[PDB]
């Protein structure tokens, strides 16, 4: 319906740091 | 549908049709082909060298096709007998064209346009003045080859279902024919190898324009979806009308191009002026008529008020001629060539053009009107042969009291006056003695240096023209007494002229001129340049002032066609205004010394009185202007060109004595044999003896020129207020004999272009008949004479420096070229040079192009730019090297490489460029990159580049290379001439120097000035960038094999500065619905993808385009005139940061005069940091161009009203971080509204979350305050804004 | 010296981005 | 009056079909006519020209005096006017030149919401820019009341 | 698709005959 | 839910850079989600009186 | 003609950096070209009481 | 971790 | 203090040159 | 059927200046098939009393 909102990259290595651990 | 799949798949066909046998894969960031050249190999064979299998690897290459270098194949380019698959049509231009080659007897040696000559197989030698002329005349230039240009039309053509006659005759032609010629590759200038006729490079690229607007008619109606074009309520079919002026202008194209042109634009222009009903676009600005304050309301509908008075015999006759000239094109062409065709539709057309209604909110009808506009521009660049007449002083008119020409230069003479006086008030004075060698580069744009200067490097001696090195190296020797008294009177002392070309005109000519005559000129001219340049003054008749009655110097300053000729639009929809447009036909010509120049001469040396005390070495002033103008110096001069040639027979020249044969010193072409004296030569001309071409050399041939020169500091400033004089003449003589008839509300004068918006207050036929009659008889009696053909007397329609307006709208006309370029162009940087080119095709799809065929376009020559241009050096086993050893086993071959298509839409910063595929307009950048991949209605758009953007190899540039190397043999003399008082001040003390230096100040203290201003001219010079591009490869191996296939995105760009990725610290959300009401412009011609964005974002209303702190101090530095070209703003900001914060305004206008900046600039500059103060920030911005093109700065974009309206910023962040936030919401926002998301306010969101905040508390805290330059730089810690930084988000 | 980020790996994770948007929303 | 004093002055009969001192009753009887006598005043003896504006130094030394500091003054003082907001200016002027026969009146845009220093800067320029007297106004009174409000 | 960006541009055309 | 106008605060609350307060450190959050639920909570606890 | 101290400006006119006046706007401008010529016009008439 | 009044007493030198 | 040590040797020194 | 005169509503007192009425938004509408029929009806029923 609509494009969702942009994430920080802070959240994206919060990303990183779940999947790496 | 995804336009990125099938642009691709059409650009891999026409590689593989370009290169049989290709193995170019889509994935493969790049291609790696050998080819074979044996040209160093005869050479190479005769000097003694042996070599291995001679010609065997050609003849074994052909048929097997798969020799193999380290397993890289070499491959051929596919010849001319196979490019179209040997297709045939039959078409009847092909016979025309046949037909119009005409065998060598018939040649005029004056042609301004050649003809189709035949080529000969024996020699002789007027066949190799032919060559020698059409080497340099009929040439194509540009930067693609043809072959692919055919290629790409062949293949685009079997797309579309749709086959264009340009490709029909090609076909035609090479199937019987086969090569006609060739180019090469590497040095696109190179054509030679003529076959069949010498015209047959334009024609095929002739042949190829056309066939680009048959496509592009072709997909516009498909976006539309129309059967066919509209004239009022007629069907019009737009390939027919092009196809009839196609093979209507085939035999000799430029001349009757050039002679033709002129009638669609009247028509053009006086289509539906005088509809019963009119439809017209609502428009509001202030009270003057040039304001530019406009909006835009409704479209309406209203009666017409001057409906019968084009019944008039002026409209008749204008009709007439226009009509009449129409006949004597289509005879002369159907004379040249055995054609009987004519133009039907075009006076189907014309015969009722007054009366057939135009409807500007239908598509139809705007389409065709732009579409008549672009026809002109298949011929290329117009260049033309000149030739040396006499002034003829016969034929000029005496003043006498039945005229008026005493008059015109009186009021002339007084305009001047108060010129200088208006340009005074603004405290603008002329140069000091001192002043003169400080500026006199101070010199107009439109000047050109006549004498060349030599630079010598280590040795190698090169010749220059350029401004900066001639002063440089030859200002002291300028204004020296002995060059200054002597005159170009004589055959000993002449001045030579040049030439330079134009995209639609003929070839111009240029004076060149002495430094030592312009910079008399200067003194005198140079602060009207600086006066009249302003902009929004008022154009009353009743104002005092004239500074804003001309428009020179408001020329592109705003920098959008459609902003700044607002006023156009706006009074083109009035019912009330009246326009009258008055050229002349050899202006230029009709300024003679009875009316031009002695009353101008007389007010420069009366305004000039005042200032006679200053002592200019010792020369005073009015003798100072008697070196500027005078007889023998500017007056009477002879000219040097071409050299004039009477045709004769050998035998005549057999006859001829030895003495006559006698060759001097001046140079004859080749192809002439010469004699000594035009007289001897006179007796034997014969118009019947077609034998051979005689030029003499004693000199007699050159020219005497006496009217003005293009080659002045003031030519511009001359003629506009010689036009100011000629319009207050018959301002007065149409007051006199008509009162009350006709009152004028605004004038302008550009150039050679008058404008007048006035008030007609009849209806009656007669009284504007005698009116018109008046007009054109006072303009006669001005010693002018303007063409009743072209002159504009309307309603409706506005016309003014290549605009047109009509009904309220925009009209564009795309006179743009894409395959030709007017100078030869060497790509240094293919990066800068692929920008400019989009920044081009941006501005052309905005004039009504095609969307979809600019992106193909741009698709194919994102790839073959870089090619050719790698040579001596090999790639083995992945490793890239020099080429070979002394083995000389594979001296002969090179490597081509080919790049991806959609290496355009991936970002600089990385090896590619910046485009983006959904739109134009939206730069492509690494954070809208990341953007962009987490949209989801994006993906199939984004699937074929998102496995390419890791895979594109480094581009060439060779401009940033730089070596200890650069040693030349001419040195300085002039930087203590050009130095102000501080720094000579600062110089000649003995040892304060060494105190000075402890200043940041840098490379720009008094001293290293000098250095740095000879690095930057040497740099900025191409007579050493040979030896800089050789040497180049070897960095550029380098670069190759450090190559790494690795992406990271570094957010912080640099530490001093920082860039639009830095909007990704914080989270962006939408929400809040807002007004769906579309908005109103004029521009209705457009592409979908820019009228959507047009519709949601409304034109830009406000003026402010708001502003950064370094384009405010660029804009400030704009005032200096002396180092715009070497101080640029970053170092002043360098200097602000190291200087310190405690610093008052005094201090820095004092530092800036050790920066040799003039005070007042200083003086401005420093009260504007010294207002900033408090909330001034360290950081610089690195913008990377975008919102700069021509479309956005028509969007109301980037301003104080948009961002209220669309952005919430937390109020933490500073005037740096804002201006990046919000350039990052203007791309946002125009890619939601391209991609028809619905329309939201943007959040910038700060979740209480401790650790977000304190990570971006950190990042902040590193991006104003860096470990690295804390040390060095050894900043204070007493800013506000650090301080700030301590608790801002805690 | 600071955070850094590679596209290759954000390759590959778009589905976890797509899922915390959706859970936004 | 060059026509009057040639020459032959003292033998010349004049004839004159209009003559100057017109009845202005004749005029005014039209029955409700006094709106094409206003729009014939306007379209007969309305001058043109353009707006001036004051010296930049004037709210660089006062207004914005203290730097640290924002207020409903400084807030706006650096804003710029669209073209529609320029329209309403020149309405201004129009209804202060002809007293009486022209009033203002304030309107809201609908979509816009209210900004708080526009109201304020709006009502204390309001008693200084306008007239409400004992003699004639240019203001309704709903305007006045709003103005007095804010 | 285009289509819905072709949709608006349409409209416009209609609200203007 | 809608929001204020934004210059309400910029002219009251963050008039004085220099300053700070208990008011300005809060003035510029946003809520998470189990905040926004407990404004619903607070609304509908509004609307049924006692 | 000679200058004062720069020291009188940097403790007295230009001693609050957060304000300004009609003293402080003008303490850094510089005289052109016929100002100086109005100064000495000045200085003429000192010196010639009457 | 940094705060800026540690900032003069690290930078006076 | 150490600015206007060099400003007023700057000013002298431009004095003396004019 | 006949439109009321458009000018009882609005006065162009200059080229640039118009008055406004109160009712503009409605003016412009145009009736639909349903609408039209309806008005038939409320004419069809004054034009019979009861």
């Amino acid at each position: 319906s609509d494009s969702g909102p942009l994430l920080s990259v802070f959240a994206l290595q919060e990303i990183m740091q779940k999947v790496r651990q | 549908v995804a336009i990125t799949v099938q642009g691709a798949q059409l650009i891999k066909r026409v590689v593989e049709r370009f290169y049989p046998g290709i193995a170019f894969n889509i994935n493969e960031g790049a291609c790696y082909i050998y080819k074979f050249s044996d040209h160093i190999r005869r050479i190479r064979m005769k000097h003694g060298t042996k070599y291995r299998r001679q010609a065997e690897e050609i003849i074994r290459n052909i048929s097997l096709r798969k020799e193999r270098l380290y397993g890289i194949p070499v491959l051929d380019e596919v010849e001319w007998k196979y490019v179209f698959d040997g297709q045939t049509f039959q078409s009847y231009a092909f016979e025309v064209y046949v037909n119009s080659i005409l065998p060598w007897s018939e040649l005029d040696p004056e042609e301004e346009f050649l003809r189709n000559y035949r080529v000969s197989r024996e020699m002789t030698e007027v066949e190799k003045f032919i060559e020698f002329r059409a080497k340099n005349e009929m040439q194509i230039y540009g930067d693609i080859p043809i072959k692919v240009w055919c290629c790409f039309i062949n293949e685009l053509s079997a797309e579309l279902k749709h086959v264009p006659l340009g490709m029909q005759v090609m076909a035609d032609f090479v199937n019987r024919f086969d090569s006609p010629f060739h180019q090469g590759n590497r040095d696109l200038s190179n054509l030679e190898d003529f076959q069949v006729a010498y015209t047959t490079p334009l024609l095929f690229e002739m042949c190829c324009m056309e066939s680009i607007l048959e496509f592009n008619i072709k997909m516009r109606m498909r976006e539309e979806e129309i059967s066919a074009l509209e004239f009022g309520d007629m069907k019009v079919d737009p390939v027919g009308l092009l196809r009839e002026f196609f093979i209507l202008c085939l035999p000799h194209p430029k001349k009757i191009n050039n002679v033709l042109r002129a009638p669609y634009s009247w028509f053009v222009k006086m289509w539906g002026v005088g509809a019963d009903p009119i439809v017209v676009l609502q428009s509001t600005a202030g009270d003057d008529r040039n304001s530019k304050d406009v909006f835009y309301d409704k479209f309406r509908t209203e009666p017409n008020r001057y409906k019968a008075l084009f019944r008039s015999s002026f409209y008749n006759e204008s009709r007439r001629m226009n009509e009449e000239k129409i006949l004597e094109a289509v005879k002369y062409s159907q004379k040249l060539g055995s054609h009987d065709r004519r133009l039907p539709l075009f006076e189907k057309m014309l015969k009722t053009v007054y009366t057939t209604p135009f409807y500007p909110h239908k598509s139809s009808n705007m389409i065709l009107a732009s579409f008549l506009l672009s026809i002109q521009t298949i011929t290329g660049y117009g260049r033309a042969w000149v030739k040396n007449v006499s002034t003829e002083f016969d034929k000029q008119l005496k003043p006498n009291p039945s005229n008026l020409v005493q008059d015109v230069s009186d009021l002339t003479r007084e305009f001047f006056k108060q010129a200088y006086v208006e340009a005074k008030e603004r405290r603008e004075e002329i140069v000091k003695p001192e002043d003169l060698y400080t500026s006199m580069l101070r010199l107009a744009r439109n000047t050109s240096s006549g004498f060349s200067t030599e630079i010598y490097v280590k040795l190698i001696k090169i010749n220059s023209r350029i401004k900066a090195l001639v002063i440089f190296t030859k200002g002291h020797t300028v204004f020296t007494d002995e060059e200054l008294h002597k005159k170009y009177n004589s055959v000993e002392l002449y001045q030579t002229k040049g030439s330079r070309d134009v995209p639609i005109k003929a070839t111009r000519t240029i004076y060149s001129i002495n430094l030592s005559v312009l910079v008399p000129q200067l003194i005198v001219t140079l602060p009207l340049n600086e006066y009249f340049s302003r902009v929004g003054g008022i154009t009353s008749p009743d104002y005092k002032k004239i500074g804003g009655k001309v428009i020179v110097g408001d020329l592109e300053a705003t920098g959008s066609r459609v902003m700044d000729a607002a006023d156009c639009f706006r009074n083109s929809a009035d019912r009330d205004i009246f326009t009258i447009a008055i050229d002349y036909s050899e202006y230029d010509t009709h300024l003679t010394r009875h009316n031009f120049r002695t009353g101008m001469l007389q007010g420069i040396r009366e305004a000039m009185a005042p200032y006679r005390d200053l002592r200019y070495e010792g020369y005073t002033l009015e003798q100072i202007i008697d070196f500027g103008y005078g007889e023998g110096r500017v007056a009477n001069t002879l000219w040097n060109g071409k050299r004039r040639l009477f045709k004769t027979t050998f035998d005549a020249y057999i006859r001829l004595d030895e003495s006559e044969r006698d060759k001097g010193s001046f140079k004859v072409p080749k192809g002439v044999l010469p004699v000594s004296s035009v007289d001897v030569a006179n007796r034997i001309a014969v118009d019947k003896g077609f034998d051979t071409l005689i030029a003499a050399t004693d000199g007699s041939d050159l020219a005497l020129i006496d009217t003005h020169l293009s080659g002045e500091n003031s030519t511009l400033i001359a003629n506009s207020m010689h036009n100011m004089a000629i319009g207050t003449l018959m301002q007065r003589e149409v007051g006199r004999e008509q009162p009350g008839v006709l009152t004028f509300l605004s004038e302008q004068y550009v150039g050679d272009d008058t404008l007048f918006y006035t008030k007609l207050h009849t209806t009656d036929t007669k009284v504007f008949d005698k009116v018109a009659a008046s007009i054109f008889d006072t303009v006669a009696k001005c010693g002018h004479e303007a063409s009743p053909s072209k002159t504009m007397m309307t309603p409706y329609s506005v016309e003014k420096t290549q605009t047109h307006a009509k009904q309220g709208c925009y009209v564009p006309q795309d006179r743009m070229m894409i395959i030709s370029s007017e100078r030869r162009k060497d790509i240094e940087d293919v990066q800068g040079y692929v920008r400019s080119q989009v920044q081009t095709m941006i501005t052309k799809v905005s004039r009504g192009f095609c969307h979809d065929l600019a992106q193909l376009i741009l698709m194919l020559k994102t790839t073959f730019i870089g090619a050719w241009k790698m040579k001596r050096t090999i790639k083995e086993d992945a490793m890239y090297r020099d080429r070979k050893f002394d083995s000389n086993d594979e001296d002969g071959f090179t490597l081509i490489q080919i790049r991806n298509p959609l290496a355009l839409y991936v970002p600089i910063g990385w090896n590619g460029y910046g485009a983006h595929p959904a739109a134009l307009n939206i730069v492509m950048t690494e954070e809208m990159y990341v953007d962009s991949i987490m949209i989801s209605k994006l993906d199939e758009i984004m699937a074929p580049i998102r496995r390419i953007v890791h895979d594109i190899p480094p581009c060439w540039n060779e401009t940033q290379g730089d070596k200890r190397g650069l040693i030349s043999a001419t040195k300085m003399s002039f930087f203590s001439k050009m130095a102000r008082p501080a720094v000579q001040a600062a110089l000649s003390d003995p040892q304060i120097i060494n105190l000075v230096e402890e200043l940041p100040l840098g490379e720009f203290s008094p001293g290293r000035i000098s250095r740095t201003m000879m690095h930057s001219a040497l740099l900025k010079e191409s007579s050493a960038r040979t030896l800089l591009s050789s040497g180049y490869e070897l960095e550029y191996q380098k670069a190759l094999n450090s190559w790494i296939t690795q992406v990271s995105m570094r957010l912080g760009e640099e530490s001093g500065v920082i860039s639009t990725s830095y909007a990704k610290l914080f989270d962006v959300y939408f929400e809040g619905e807002l007004d769906g009401a579309p908005h109103m412009f004029p521009d209705q011609n457009l592409s979908p993808q820019f009228y959507i964005q047009k519709m949601m974002i409304g034109p830009r209303v406000s003026s402010r385009v708001r502003n950064s702190y370094v384009d405010r101090i660029d804009v400030i530095l704009r005032k200096d005139v002396v180092m715009r070209g070497f101080i640029t703003a970053n170092t002043i900001l360098n200097v602000i940061e190291k200087l310190g914060t405690n610093h008052s305004v005094g201090d820095l206008v004092t530092v800036f005069t050790l920066m040799n900046i003039e005070t007042r600039v200083a003086e401005e500059l420093a009260e504007y940091m010294t207002s900033e103060k408090i909330r001034f920030d360290a950081l610089k911005l690195l913008k990377k161009g975008i919102a700069g093109d021509e479309f956005t700065m028509s969007l109301n974009v980037a301003t104080q009203d948009f961002i209220d309206t669309y952005l919430a910023y937390p109020y933490q962040l500073t005037k740096t971080e804002v201006d990046a936030i919000s350039l990052y919401c203007t791309q946002m926002i125009m890619l939601r509204a391209a991609l028809g998301l619905p329309k939201k306010k943007m959040k910038i969101v700060v979740t209480d979350d401790a650790k977000k905040r304190y990570k971006i508390r950190l990042q902040r805290f590193r991006t104003h305050v860096p470990k690295i330059k804390v040390l060095k730089k050894l900043i204070d810690p007493n800013r506000m804004t650090v301080r700030n930084l301590e608790n801002q988000f805690v | 010296s600071g955070p850094l980020l590679s596209v290759f790996a954000l390759q590959e994770i778009m589905q976890k981005v797509r899922q915390v948007q959706a859970d936004y929303m | 009056q060059e026509v009057l004093t040639d020459f032959r002055r003292q033998d010349t009969i004049w004839v004159l079909a209009l003559q100057l001192p017109v009845n202005p009753q004749v005029v005014w009887d039209v029955p409700r006519s006094s709106i094409a006598n206003l729009i014939m005043n306007i379209a007969t003896c309305l001058p043109t020209g353009e707006y001036i504006a004051p010296n930049p130094r004037i709210s660089s030394i006062t207004l914005t005096q203290r730097i640290t500091t924002t207020g409903p003054f400084a807030i706006l003082t650096g804003s710029t006017p669209t073209a529609q907001q320029l329209n309403d200016v020149r309405k201004i002027y129009l209804a202060l030149m002809f007293p009486g026969q022209i009033i203002l009146d304030l309107k809201i845009d609908p979509g816009e919401r209210m900004d708080p220093a526009v109201r304020m800067v709006a009502g204390v320029v309001g008693h200084l820019l306008f007239t409400a007297g004992g003699r004639f106004t240019n203001l309704t009174q709903n305007m006045a009341r709003q103005l007095d409000i804010a």
